[PDB]
């Protein structure tokens, strides 16, 4: 009300409204789902178009051979944050000959987003990210919020109507975690999960976007007729 | 640009079937003066890596602190710091190699020659060299300074190529290293009798031996040598 | 006074065929009169069917290769996983080298691969960035020993057709990969004999439409 | 007052949303992509008859294979065009090749959100970036001041945009020829424009693989206008 | 943050005026009147000190008339402290020009420079403008005798006769009436004092409430002399013209 | 440094500071530009509220940017000096780096770019000035006349006016100026420029300034008597 | 470059400057004009290190032309010479000084007098009736000391200048490929096409 | 190197050799010492190979941007000046670059010599490189404005040959160009080994050499 003019102002109840408004931008964004087993990790994203003449906005971005994310909210902010991850993953390789741990990647994103929430002049990031990866401690899935909060999860979903997919994963927890050494079945579970967030529209060939990373599988994105198999 | 002041001489090393051995004497020379006799130039990093350093001792102590700080920093927000995400020999080497090459590119080098010896997660032997110029190379045997000229020839008789590594035991490798250190004591004017030796094995882990001495030395034949040509008495 | 440069010896050789290319180099690393390593790889697969070798001062060579490999990575990120053509890589490397016009990468660089029409390609550089596409090039310590041999045996220089007596040249028939590898091995065996910095081992990288293949051959260790 | 980079309660940047309102006040610009080429057309909209209309430059060359049309506060576009031209030629310097249309568009869109308290406000102009490359063929992009860009088969921006976009919805198909697209841009421009369309108050342009980016002469456009009138009177 | 407390000194009103410049001019309108009159053989500068005291040391005082160099002088109307900042800058600019070209600075060039500084404070920096209006009296070999004025907007104009400060509307009317082109310095001196005597808010115009100066070619042969009048000399010229 | 964003968008998509800068131009004295077949003429109003002025030394309304290009304006006088100085510096900078004088189109594009930069830079306000830039390109006999405004947009004009009561004189020019046959001579071009100002000026005495620019760096400013003869001839024909 | 001469007569200033330009052992050009017009009645000839000469001259030219436009007024030769001196005096203590020597010939329209200023790369200014830079003065000043009068005509100034060039051509080891002569007077600057 | 270029009635001829050296060692037999900046602009190269390539390709970037901004081809005069200004930034930093900027613009055919010192000279004939003295000898004695395209091409070709023969650091092959108002035209690569024997027989020159 009077305490939402900038990011440097607490409300009387201890709330940061500019951060909460940035969080709102994520809810307006299109749905994206993340889930993993012990061997693989999968991203599934519902892409959004402007109209029938327009293309479908890309949702998934590659960060390294072993790491990448999906976005929901302001796309340009995801480009900035993903670029930062690309640099950090790359700094780890060039200096330490070391693939960046997914947990450490989350810590770096948290700290980058935090600086924007405590200083005058700037603004919080208006995007949520689902980071997947495979490192020395196996498969991983992270959820990033622009408040700074990063959370390691078995599965999750963000965006509009994301609660439906999140409930499904909460039921299926014991099943999909055990899908080891079977990428196609893990993707099926992700496609079935994101389907719980659909209304009116359904999954078409240029609508669906899938990505996967695993033990002997580099981070690869599937679009177009490559995802027709899973429709 | 500087000049080295207090210096440490040769560091020698080799691979064997289950790991690596590295050794270096305990002397800190001040030109021709054998000034400091209790200097440790092998510095362990965790339980899987030993960094052996020759050259300027003040720069060595600086590197020693960088490594100590590296371990501390790796443990930060890392529940797997003593397991899967522990520091590897390849990580430690590449860090040092990055530092050495950056410093030479600013014309302000760390006046050292470093050998990183260790065993990786998968049991593979690691042995790589780096120096003040940022020059890096790997070999079944590695040595710095005088060791390059006198030790490598002896160690290459045991492991001449890659295929000789599985055929070489720890007893044979340690014996070859200890003999090499004796030869260096005979012939390097900036060496000492006292030295340290480290073994990093993929089964038995890190064994760090201090206060070793060169023994079984041959001097008796000196009594018979008289004059410089024609003198008989 | 501190000398930031050094000489790690070695020699490299690139030859372009009709539908293939080779980039070879010895595996010996040296300082002055000592041997550092008998097997220290010098020619690298940089991705996108491109091979590269920076010969001279190893530290500067490793830095350049490391930077170009990084340039390829960021080319994919920025331009939708587009393949970096050999001509585009060459131009990119020119700018990497000239970025240090006043503190040079002390290396003679060569890359090999296939052009956009599928034909074999070799590109040659100097330490400060001048480059050009070539059919045949030897670089490094024994470059002066090998290049004349290649002028004679690859481009058939000073060779004429018997009976005509200097009136008609030897025609420029193309070479097969098997014939090229013979010229490479004989080049390095000859260089090993007469050059002290050349020896120990030979590693050849062959580039075709099918990918990058390696071949290793022993050399004299003296 | 309030921050320039402030979020609204709905999760939108106030200034970006307000710049979009400025673009709605701008003159109409239309782009249509086909397999034979991409056509770009604009409404000039001279404020007075004494204004020499040929000096109104709302269609602009970025490279030989990339063109650009603008709508909104057209003065803001000059620095964007300058950056685009520099980016296009600089990539040609570094990589000895033409730059991808998408990559060029991305470079322009990176400027968009570089504002705060960098420039003091977002751009008040939208761009239709049309071009051709070997990888993805003929392409048409819509670059906004939000930093977002969508690819389009056909797109209209400016004051008569929603009316023109509805018309482009029905008329566009994947088998359109270049000549058909030219007449289609002229048809829709004539529909949304206040004044009567002619060669002096409306401009055409195209990008083909062979000839590259070309702005159409007033004599050439005049014939296409006359060809349009006759084919509409034909039924 | 800090934005909350920013007055925004460099913005337009809806009518297209600069708020701070207009308010600075309002300040200047309460300042003591200063008059400049240009004649064929010299220039006069006359100015009124504001409600003085008997205990003010007049002979060592200077609030209105300042010397920029040997050829150029200024009359001040507004904040004296603000004026001194600008005066010292102008003194330096004149010396920079002399060092560079080895010639005395042309009057207009000095005036343009100061006016450009004032302009800058209205367009950028977020600071308040200088609450000062100058009358420049000077001579050079190009245009001869010249009168200029500058105000907080940074706009400057040339004049035959001009007033700044209080009652300029009334003062300009009186000058416009009695001024003629063939006028001389001695006549201009009389006009300047007569105008102040009629426009003044004080009961009577006396020597202790005035600063006066002339720029004359009335110097031995082809050269120019600046005369800053002393208290006794102002008293004499007041008797001569028949005011006291 | 002072970084405050003064020029910003409003809910309805307007930048008020740029629009209020146009109001400052509306307040400024009238300026007019007319291009003939082989010349361009720049007319300027001088408000007669200021008498006792020294017309020798008072800043003239028309300013030479180079020997072949001129610039007149309407709006804040102090602001115009900054644009003129920058323009003059760029004109010499272009000659120094490219060995050709600026084209009229290039110079206009530069001045317009400066005005634009001040609409999206922190801590600065827009120029309260619109300009008319006229001249002839090197080795070219085609007349050039451009206009700029605070927003930074520019365009070429057969004839144009800016400043106070510019709406009226533009109305006059729109019906009197024929594109198919423009003022063939200098006289006809000046006469039309004076006629247009006489719709607004008040008295035709010292209130009208005229500057004729011809090809090959031939620029001259008319005197009071020369202009007064045009004023006399126009009204004598009008009495009929 | 090599030789630049100057002489101030009754009603004009005459500047003579060599035509040769050499790189390595080869004379690349034999028609080079080592001069720039700073203003309609002010001409500056120059000589010094390769490249620096033209860069400096054009930089000065631009600054004077900028002044002329701003003030709608031509600076006096004295004022221009002072400006040039300051730039050279500023330059000599820079990281890399401009190694340029100049002669400034101008006609002062106010005083109706020709004026010649000699300025070296250090910023050493002197007003002279006749001047030169480098070794040129060693050969020519004895002739000028003997023959020069202040009431000389332009034609007599050219004849005395011919004698100076003939002496240079006889006793200098270097071939400077003749000179381009220019005259600065009340009517402006003109070139003597036959010399 | 040896490079040359000269104006004449039917445009401008540009001819260069193709040798590159690293001490006494011939590092390259066939290097391209001409850059095609645009269809009407050429640039010769002499000095440090890297400097020549980098800066002339950077000039082409800047000449291309000129066309986009102005909708018109850059002049030869302006192009040569941009290059000379680049040289003045790295003044005394150790660059080595001697080049001729050849082309056709509105003033007709244009030719400017530019070097690392920032020198910029206009003229009808130039020649740079270690063997320029040899080329000048042939050019000066045979050049006319009234040369035919056929005779002009041969002159530049023959002038390089003269230098390739005598100068140890010049040779390999001759690259010819002819600039017209419709653009430049490449007139091929000519091996000096073969060209020498051909010219010797047909012309009767090089009598001292045995063949
Ligand atoms: C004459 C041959 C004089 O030597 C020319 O001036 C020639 C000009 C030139 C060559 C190639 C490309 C453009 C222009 N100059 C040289 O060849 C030059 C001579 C030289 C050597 C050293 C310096 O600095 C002290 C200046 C001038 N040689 C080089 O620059 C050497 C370093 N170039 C190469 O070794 C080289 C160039 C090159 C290009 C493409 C592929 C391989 C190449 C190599 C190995
Ligand atoms: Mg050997």
């Amino acid at each position: 009300n009077n305490y939402d003019g900038d990011t440097v102002t607490f409300s009387p109840t201890g709330r940061l409204f500019q951060v909460e408004y940035a969080l709102e931008a994520i809810k307006q964004g299109s749905v994206t789902v993340g889930l993993r087993s012990n061997t693989h990790a999968v991203l599934v994203a519902l892409k959004r178009n402007a109209d029938e003449l327009s293309s479908y906005q890309k949702k998934i971005i590659k960060c390294d051979e072993h790491m990448g994310l999906s976005l929901a909210g302001l796309a340009p902010d995801a480009r900035v944050l993903s670029n930062y991850l690309r640099q950090q993953c790359n700094y780890s390789s060039l200096v330490f000959n070391r693939k960046l741990a997914v947990e450490r990647a989350g810590h770096l994103l948290c700290d980058k987003a935090q600086k924007n929430t405590q200083s005058y002049g700037g603004r919080p990031y208006g995007v949520g990210l689902l980071i997947i990866g495979y490192d020395k401690s196996g498969a991983h899935l992270l959820e990033f919020q622009p408040s700074g909060n990063v959370t390691e999860l078995y599965g999750t979903a963000i965006g509009a109507r994301s609660q439906g997919a999140k409930t499904y994963l909460e039921r299926t927890l014991d099943t999909f975690i055990k899908i080891d050494g079977n990428p196609d079945e893990l993707i099926k579970a992700g496609v079935e999960a994101i389907s719980q967030s659909l209304r009116d529209e359904s999954l078409t060939v240029d609508n669906l976007s899938i990505a996967i990373v695993g033990k002997d599988t580099p981070f690869t994105i599937y679009d177009g007729e490559a995802v027709a198999k899973y429709i | 640009t500087q000049q080295p002041i207090v210096t440490g001489t040769s560091v020698i090393s080799m691979k064997y079937d289950n790991g690596v051995i590295i050794a270096a004497d305990n002397l800190g020379s001040y030109g021709s003066l054998l000034r400091f006799n209790g200097v440790e130039r092998l510095i362990p990093v965790g339980d899987n890596t030993v960094v052996g350093i020759s050259g300027d001792i003040s720069d060595m102590q600086h590197i020693e602190r960088l490594l100590k700080d590296l371990v501390t920093e790796n443990a930060y927000d890392n529940p797997l710091a003593d397991a899967e995400e522990a520091l590897e020999p390849s990580y430690i080497f590449e860090y040092l190699a990055t530092v050495m090459y950056q410093r030479r590119s600013k014309m302000n080098p760390l006046w050292n020659a470093i050998i990183v010896a260790g065993v990786q997660s998968n049991g593979d032997q690691f042995l790589r060299y780096v120096n003040l110029l940022g020059v890096t190379y790997s070999s079944p045997t590695l040595a710095t300074g005088f060791g390059a000229h006198m030790a490598n020839p002896l160690l290459r008789k045991v492991v001449d190529r890659e295929s000789d590594i599985p055929k070489t035991t720890v007893q044979v490798a340690e014996e070859a290293i200890v003999n090499a250190m004796r030869v260096l004591y005979y012939r390097d004017a900036r060496s000492s009798r006292n030295f340290s030796l480290a073994i990093i094995d993929k089964n038995t882990g890190l064994t760090f031996k201090k206060n070793l001495q060169v023994e079984n030395m041959k001097w008796d034949f000196a009594k018979d040598i008289k004059g410089y040509g024609t003198q008989k008495i | 006074q501190f000398n930031p440069y050094g000489d790690n010896g070695g020699t490299i050789l690139g030859i372009a065929g009709e539908d293939f290319a080779v980039l070879a180099g010895d595996t010996r690393n040296i300082t002055d009169y000592s041997i550092n390593s008998r097997y220290e790889p010098k020619v690298f697969d940089c991705g996108d069917n491109i091979v590269m070798s920076a010969n001279g001062f190893a530290a500067d060579g490793d830095a350049l290769v490391k930077r170009f490999k990084n340039s390829v990575k960021w080319y994919h990120f920025d331009h939708n996983d587009k393949k970096l053509s050999i001509n585009s890589a060459a131009r990119n490397i020119q700018h990497l080298l000239y970025s240090r016009r006043f503190f040079p990468y002390y290396v003679y660089n060569i890359i090999a691969g296939l052009d956009e029409d599928g034909k074999g390609a070799v590109y040659s550089f100097d330490p400060v960035g001048s480059y050009q596409r070539e059919q045949c090039r030897a670089g490094g310590a024994a470059a002066s020993l090998i290049m004349p041999f290649l002028d004679n045996q690859v481009n058939f220089k000073n060779q004429y057709e018997p009976g005509t007596n200097g009136k008609v040249k030897k025609p420029l028939k193309y070479l097969s990969v098997e014939e090229v590898i013979k010229l490479v091995r004989d080049s390095f065996t000859s260089a090993t004999e007469r050059h002290i910095q050349v020896g120990d081992g030979l590693e050849i990288l062959i580039v075709t439409k099918d990918g990058v293949r390696k071949e290793f051959y022993e050399l004299k260790r003296d | 007052d309030r921050g320039v980079s402030t979020f609204s309660p709905e999760g939108r940047l106030f200034q970006v949303e307000y710049s979009l309102e400025a673009i709605k006040l701008g003159s109409t610009a239309i782009g249509i992509a086909t397999k034979e080429g991409v056509v770009l057309g604009v409404e000039k909209r001279a404020t007075s008859p004494l204004l020499e209309s040929d000096s109104i430059e709302k269609i602009v060359e970025i490279d030989r294979h990339i063109g650009c049309a603008m709508s909104g506060l057209t003065a803001d576009a000059r620095s964007m065009i300058e950056h685009a031209r520099t980016a296009a030629v600089t990539h040609n310097l570094y990589y000895d090749e033409d730059i991808n249309v998408e990559s060029l568009t991305q470079s322009v869109c990176d400027l968009a959100l570089r504002f705060g308290e960098l420039m003091s406000r977002p751009f008040g102009v939208a761009l239709l970036i049309a071009g051709h490359d070997a990888d993805d063929g003929y392409q048409l992009f819509h670059a906004e001041p939000s930093g977002t860009f969508y690819r389009y088969n056909a797109k209209a921006i400016g004051s008569g945009s929603e009316g023109a976009q509805a018309e482009l919805l029905n008329e566009w198909h994947s088998s359109l020829t270049l000549k058909e697209a030219e007449l289609l841009v002229l048809k829709i421009l004539k529909q949304v424009m206040e004044e009567k369309l002619d060669e002096n108050n409306a401009q055409l342009s195209c990008i083909t693989k062979q000839d590259g980016f070309k702005i159409y002469d007033n004599e050439k456009t005049a014939e296409l206008i006359k060809e349009l009138k006759e084919k509409e009177a034909a039924e | 943050g800090s934005r909350r407390y920013d007055s925004r000194t460099t913005i337009f009103s809806p009518e297209g005026r600069l708020y701070q410049v207009e308010y600075a001019l309002e300040s200047i309108s309460h300042a003591g009147t200063a008059i400049g009159i240009m004649a064929s053989d010299g220039i006069v500068l006359a100015a009124e000190r504001k409600v003085t005291s008997t205990l003010l040391e007049q002979d060592t005082s200077t609030e209105k008339l300042y010397k920029l160099n040997d050829k150029i002088a200024v009359a001040v109307a507004g904040l004296t402290a603000d004026a001194e900042i600008l005066i010292n800058t102008a003194r330096i600019h004149a010396q920079n020009y002399l060092k560079t070209y080895n010639e005395d600075i042309p009057v207009e060039i000095l005036v343009r420079r100061l006016s450009d500084i004032k302009q800058g404070y209205t367009q950028h920096g977020g600071l308040r403008p200088f609450g000062v209006s100058f009358i420049y009296a000077g001579y050079d070999d190009r245009y001869g005798y010249q009168l200029y004025t500058s105000n907080p907007s940074g706009n400057y104009t040339g004049w035959k006769a001009i007033s700044v400060g209080a009652n300029t509307s009334a003062a300009q009317t009186l000058l416009q009436m009695d001024y003629k082109d063939d006028m001389k310095v001695d006549d201009a001196i009389e006009l300047a004092l007569k105008t102040l005597s009629k426009t003044t808010d004080s009961s009577a115009l006396t020597y202790d409430r005035l600063e006066f100066a002339t720029i004359r070619k009335g110097a031995n042969d082809g050269e120019v002399y600046q005369k800053i009048f002393k208290p006794q000399e102002i008293k004499d010229i007041l008797v001569k013209t028949g005011i006291t | 440094g002072y970084d405050r964003a003064l020029s910003i968008f409003s809910p309805d998509g307007h930048i008020f500071q740029v629009e209020y800068a146009l109001e400052a131009v509306k307040r400024g004295t009238c300026a007019v530009g007319v291009k003939g077949k082989n010349c361009v003429v720049l007319g300027c109003e001088r408000r007669s509220t200021l008498k006792l002025q020294d017309t020798r030394i008072t800043p003239s309304k028309v300013s030479k940017i180079d020997s072949h290009v001129v610039l007149s304006f309407s709006g804040l006088n102090a602001d115009s000096r900054i644009l003129i100085e920058k323009a003059r510096v760029e004109a010499q900078s272009h000659r120094l780096t490219l060995e050709d004088p600026v084209t009229v189109e290039y110079l206009t594009r530069y001045v317009a770019g400066v005005q634009q930069r001040y609409t999206q830079s922190g801590g600065v306000r827009p120029f309260g000035v619109s300009t008319l830039i006229a001249g002839f390109d090197p080795r070219d006999d085609e007349p050039k006349l451009y206009q700029t405004e605070p927003s930074g947009i520019y365009s070429s004009w057969s004839a144009q006016t800016i400043g106070r009561n510019s709406k009226t004189v533009r109305e006059f020019l729109e019906k009197n100026y024929d594109r198919k046959e423009p003022p063939a001579t200098v006289e006809e071009c000046v006469k039309l420029t004076v006629r247009s100002l006489l719709e607004v000026v008040q008295t035709g005495a010292k209130n009208i300034e005229i500057t004729v620019v011809k090809p090959d760096s031939d620029i001259v400013a008319l005197s009071s008597e020369e202009i007064n003869q045009y004023v006399t001839q126009i009204e004598q024909e009008k009495q009929e | 470059m090599d030789i630049i001469l100057g002489i101030r007569v009754q009603d004009s200033v005459i500047l003579a400057s060599s035509k040769a330009v050499t790189r390595g052992i080869s004379v690349l050009k034999d028609s080079d004009d080592k001069t720039r017009q700073l203003s309609p009645h002010t001409l500056m000839s120059f000589a010094g290190e390769a490249g620096d000469t033209v860069q400096f001259a054009e930089y000065i030219q631009a600054n004077i032309q900028l002044y002329s436009i701003r003030e709608d007024y031509e600076l006096s030769p004295q004022a221009v010479s002072s400006f040039v001196r300051q730039e050279l005096a500023k330059s000599i203590r820079s990281r890399r000084p401009y190694q340029v020597n100049v002669l400034i010939g101008g006609y002062d329209k106010k005083k109706n007098k020709p004026e010649l200023y000699q300025i070296d790369y250090l910023g050493t200014k002197v007003e002279l009736p006749y001047g030169a830079h480098g070794y040129s003065g060693f050969y020519t000043f004895s002739l000028l000391d003997h023959h020069y009068r202040p009431d000389m005509t332009t034609e007599e100034g050219l004849d005395l200048l011919k004698l100076c060039v003939q002496e240079l051509e006889k006793r200098m080891p270097m071939d400077f490929k003749g000179v381009i002569v220019k005259i600065v007077d009340k009517d402006g600057i003109r070139q003597v096409d036959d010399f | 190197t040896t490079t040359l270029a000269f104006k004449f009635q039917h445009g401008v001829i540009a001819a260069v050799d193709s040798r590159a050296s690293a001490g006494s060692y011939i590092s390259a037999l066939r290097v391209n010492k001409v850059i095609e900046i645009n269809p009407y602009l050429l640039g010769t190269m002499s000095g440090c190979a890297a400097d020549c390539q980098y800066w002339e390709r950077l000039l082409a970037k800047e000449c291309r941007l000129y066309y986009l901004r102005n909708g018109e081809r850059i002049s030869v005069s302006a192009a040569s000046k941009l290059l000379s200004n680049m040289m003045c930034q790295y003044r005394g930093m150790g660059l080595s670059m001697g080049s001729m900027i050849c082309g056709w613009d509105k003033k007709g055919p244009g030719l400017y010599y530019v070097d690392e010192h920032g020198t910029r000279l206009s003229g009808n004939m130039f020649s740079t490189g270690s063997g320029n003295t040899y080329a000048y000898g042939v050019l000066d004695s045979n050049y006319k404005w009234d040369l035919s395209v056929e005779d002009a091409l041969y002159l530049g070709k023959r002038s390089i040959l003269a230098a390739a023969h005598r100068d140890a650091y010049s040779g390999g092959s001759v690259n010819l160009y002819h600039v017209t108002e419709d653009g430049w035209i490449y007139h091929g690569n000519h091996d000096v080994g073969e060209l020498f024997w051909k010219v010797k027989e047909e012309e009767g020159s090089f009598n001292n050499v045995i063949g």
